[PDB]
Protein backbone atom coordinates (compact mmCIF):
# COMPACT_ATOMS: atom_id res chain seq x y z
CA UNK A 1 0.00 0.00 0.00
CA UNK A 2 2.56 2.44 1.04
CA UNK A 3 5.96 1.45 -1.09
CA UNK A 4 8.62 3.30 -3.21
CA UNK A 5 6.92 1.02 -6.33
CA UNK A 6 4.08 3.21 -7.98
CA UNK A 7 7.02 5.86 -7.64
CA UNK A 8 10.16 3.65 -8.75
CA UNK A 9 7.56 2.53 -11.77
CA UNK A 10 6.15 5.81 -13.15
CA UNK A 11 9.81 7.28 -13.44
CA UNK A 12 10.42 3.91 -15.11
CA UNK A 13 7.77 4.54 -17.94
CA UNK A 14 9.66 7.75 -18.57
CA UNK A 15 13.31 6.82 -18.33
CA UNK A 16 12.12 3.88 -20.40
CA UNK A 17 11.10 5.69 -23.07
CA UNK A 18 14.07 8.19 -22.98
CA UNK A 19 16.10 5.19 -23.23
CA UNK A 20 14.41 3.90 -26.32
CA UNK A 21 16.26 6.40 -28.13
CA UNK A 22 19.18 4.43 -29.24
CA UNK A 23 22.13 3.75 -26.58
CA UNK A 24 24.49 2.05 -29.46
CA UNK A 25 27.80 2.80 -31.44
CA UNK A 26 28.69 1.03 -34.84
CA UNK B 1 -4.24 -20.20 -10.31
CA UNK B 2 -4.23 -16.90 -8.81
CA UNK B 3 -3.89 -14.29 -11.33
CA UNK B 4 -7.83 -13.66 -10.83
CA UNK B 5 -6.25 -11.28 -8.19
CA UNK B 6 -6.58 -7.43 -8.13
CA UNK B 7 -3.41 -6.39 -6.80
CA UNK B 8 -1.95 -6.02 -10.56
CA UNK B 9 -4.11 -3.91 -12.36
CA UNK B 10 -4.08 -2.25 -8.86
CA UNK B 11 -0.76 -1.21 -9.52
CA UNK B 12 0.03 -0.43 -12.50
CA UNK B 13 -3.66 1.68 -12.61
CA UNK B 14 -1.72 3.69 -9.32
CA UNK B 15 1.29 4.15 -11.97
CA UNK B 16 -0.81 5.96 -14.59
CA UNK B 17 -3.15 7.78 -11.74
CA UNK B 18 0.04 9.10 -10.96
CA UNK B 19 2.00 10.03 -14.50
CA UNK B 20 -1.18 10.99 -16.22
CA UNK B 21 -1.93 14.37 -14.76
CA UNK B 22 -4.09 15.00 -17.73
CA UNK B 23 -7.03 12.02 -17.19
CA UNK B 24 -6.79 10.38 -20.31
CA UNK B 25 -4.63 7.37 -18.58
CA UNK B 26 -2.01 7.25 -21.30
CA UNK B 27 1.55 7.76 -21.92
CA UNK B 28 2.21 10.51 -25.15
CA UNK B 29 4.19 13.05 -26.31
CA UNK B 30 2.55 15.25 -24.71
CA UNK B 31 2.25 13.52 -21.43
CA UNK B 32 5.61 12.61 -21.25
CA UNK B 33 7.27 16.05 -22.73
CA UNK B 34 5.35 17.50 -20.04
CA UNK B 35 6.38 15.16 -16.94
CA UNK B 36 9.95 14.91 -19.14
CA UNK B 37 10.10 18.69 -19.16
CA UNK B 38 9.63 19.02 -15.20
CA UNK B 39 12.34 16.65 -14.44
CA UNK B 40 14.82 18.91 -16.30
CA UNK B 41 15.16 18.31 -20.41
CA UNK B 42 13.58 19.91 -23.87
CA UNK B 43 14.04 17.85 -26.75
CA UNK B 44 12.87 18.49 -30.01
CA UNK B 45 9.46 17.42 -31.49
CA UNK B 46 10.38 14.48 -34.05
CA UNK B 47 12.63 13.04 -31.53
CA UNK B 48 9.43 12.58 -29.55
CA UNK B 49 7.69 10.51 -32.37
CA UNK B 50 10.56 8.45 -32.73
CA UNK B 51 10.12 7.56 -29.16
CA UNK B 52 6.71 6.99 -30.24
CA UNK B 53 7.18 4.40 -32.71
CA UNK B 54 10.06 2.55 -30.98
CA UNK B 55 7.55 1.25 -28.60
CA UNK B 56 3.88 1.73 -29.87
CA UNK B 57 3.32 -1.77 -31.12
CA UNK B 58 -0.22 -0.59 -32.23
CA UNK B 59 -0.32 2.75 -33.54
CA UNK B 60 -2.38 4.63 -31.60
CA UNK B 61 -0.24 7.50 -31.08
CA UNK B 62 -0.47 6.78 -27.72
CA UNK B 63 0.12 3.66 -25.42
CA UNK B 64 -2.85 2.95 -22.90
CA UNK B 65 -3.74 -0.34 -20.86
CA UNK B 66 -2.84 -3.53 -23.30
CA UNK B 67 -0.48 -1.85 -24.90
CA UNK B 68 1.70 -0.84 -21.42
CA UNK B 69 0.98 -4.62 -19.90
CA UNK B 70 2.71 -5.80 -23.56
CA UNK B 71 5.66 -3.64 -23.52
CA UNK B 72 6.78 -4.57 -19.84
CA UNK B 73 4.94 -8.38 -20.52
CA UNK B 74 6.72 -9.01 -24.37
CA UNK B 75 10.12 -9.56 -23.07
CA UNK B 76 11.73 -10.07 -26.08
CA UNK B 77 14.42 -12.87 -25.02
CA UNK B 78 16.77 -11.40 -22.17
CA UNK B 79 20.04 -8.83 -22.89
CA UNK B 80 21.00 -8.67 -18.97
CA UNK B 81 20.89 -4.93 -19.34
CA UNK B 82 20.45 -3.33 -15.97
CA UNK B 83 21.00 -0.04 -17.07
CA UNK B 84 17.72 0.74 -16.91
CA UNK B 85 16.91 0.12 -13.34
CA UNK B 86 20.33 1.99 -12.43
CA UNK B 87 19.69 5.15 -14.29
CA UNK B 88 16.54 5.54 -12.36
CA UNK B 89 18.55 5.31 -9.17
CA UNK B 90 20.96 8.04 -9.96
CA UNK B 91 17.59 9.96 -10.70
CA UNK B 92 16.82 9.68 -7.18
CA UNK B 93 20.05 10.92 -5.93
CA UNK B 94 20.47 14.25 -7.07
CA UNK B 95 23.73 15.00 -5.70
CA UNK B 96 25.85 12.12 -4.17
CA UNK B 97 25.23 8.77 -5.59
CA UNK B 98 25.36 5.65 -3.15
CA UNK B 99 22.96 6.46 -0.95
CA UNK B 100 19.13 8.54 -0.60
CA UNK B 101 18.71 11.34 2.21
CA UNK B 102 15.68 12.51 3.21
CA UNK B 103 16.36 16.59 2.14
CA UNK B 104 17.28 15.17 -1.41
CA UNK B 105 14.32 13.07 -1.80
CA UNK B 106 11.77 15.09 -0.39
CA UNK B 107 13.17 18.11 -3.32
CA UNK B 108 12.77 14.49 -6.24
CA UNK B 109 9.50 13.61 -4.43
CA UNK B 110 7.86 17.09 -3.87
CA UNK B 111 8.98 17.47 -8.06
CA UNK B 112 5.69 15.60 -8.53
CA UNK B 113 2.21 16.86 -6.24
CA UNK B 114 0.84 14.62 -4.41
CA UNK B 115 1.23 15.17 -0.89
CA UNK B 116 4.31 13.58 0.91
CA UNK B 117 6.48 15.56 2.70
CA UNK B 118 9.63 15.38 5.70
CA UNK B 119 7.64 13.08 8.28
CA UNK B 120 5.93 10.34 5.55
CA UNK B 121 9.01 10.30 3.83
CA UNK B 122 10.89 9.51 6.99
CA UNK B 123 8.16 6.53 7.55
CA UNK B 124 9.66 5.18 4.33
CA UNK B 125 13.39 5.31 4.57
CA UNK B 126 12.98 4.22 7.86
CA UNK B 127 10.97 1.54 7.03
CA UNK B 128 12.92 0.41 4.18
CA UNK B 129 16.78 0.87 5.66
CA UNK B 130 16.20 -2.32 7.13
CA UNK B 131 19.54 -2.21 8.76
CA UNK B 132 18.92 1.14 10.13
CA UNK B 133 21.80 3.02 9.18
CA UNK B 134 20.53 6.08 8.32
CA UNK B 135 20.23 6.51 4.90
CA UNK B 136 19.02 3.74 2.01
CA UNK B 137 21.56 1.83 0.41
CA UNK B 138 21.66 -0.23 -2.86
CA UNK B 139 21.51 -3.55 -0.94
CA UNK B 140 17.92 -2.89 1.00
CA UNK B 141 16.80 -1.64 -2.61
CA UNK B 142 18.31 -4.52 -4.94
CA UNK B 143 16.42 -6.45 -1.55
CA UNK B 144 13.29 -4.94 -1.36
CA UNK B 145 12.40 -4.20 -4.72
CA UNK B 146 14.10 -7.51 -6.22
CA UNK B 147 12.66 -9.05 -8.76
CA UNK B 148 10.03 -12.15 -7.17
CA1 LIG C 1 -1.86 11.79 -20.05
CA1 LIG D 1 -1.67 2.81 -30.04
CA1 LIG E 1 22.63 10.43 -4.10
CA1 LIG F 1 20.97 0.95 5.96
Amino acid sequence: KRRWKKNFIAVSAANRFKKISSSGAL
Amino acid sequence: ADQLTEEQIAEFKEAFSLFDKDGDGTITTKELGTVMRSLGQNPTEAELQDMINEVDADGNGTIDFPEFLTMMARKMKDTDSEEEIREAFRVFDKDGNGFISAAELRHVMTNLGEKLTDEEVDEMIREADIDGDGQVNYEEFVTMMTSK
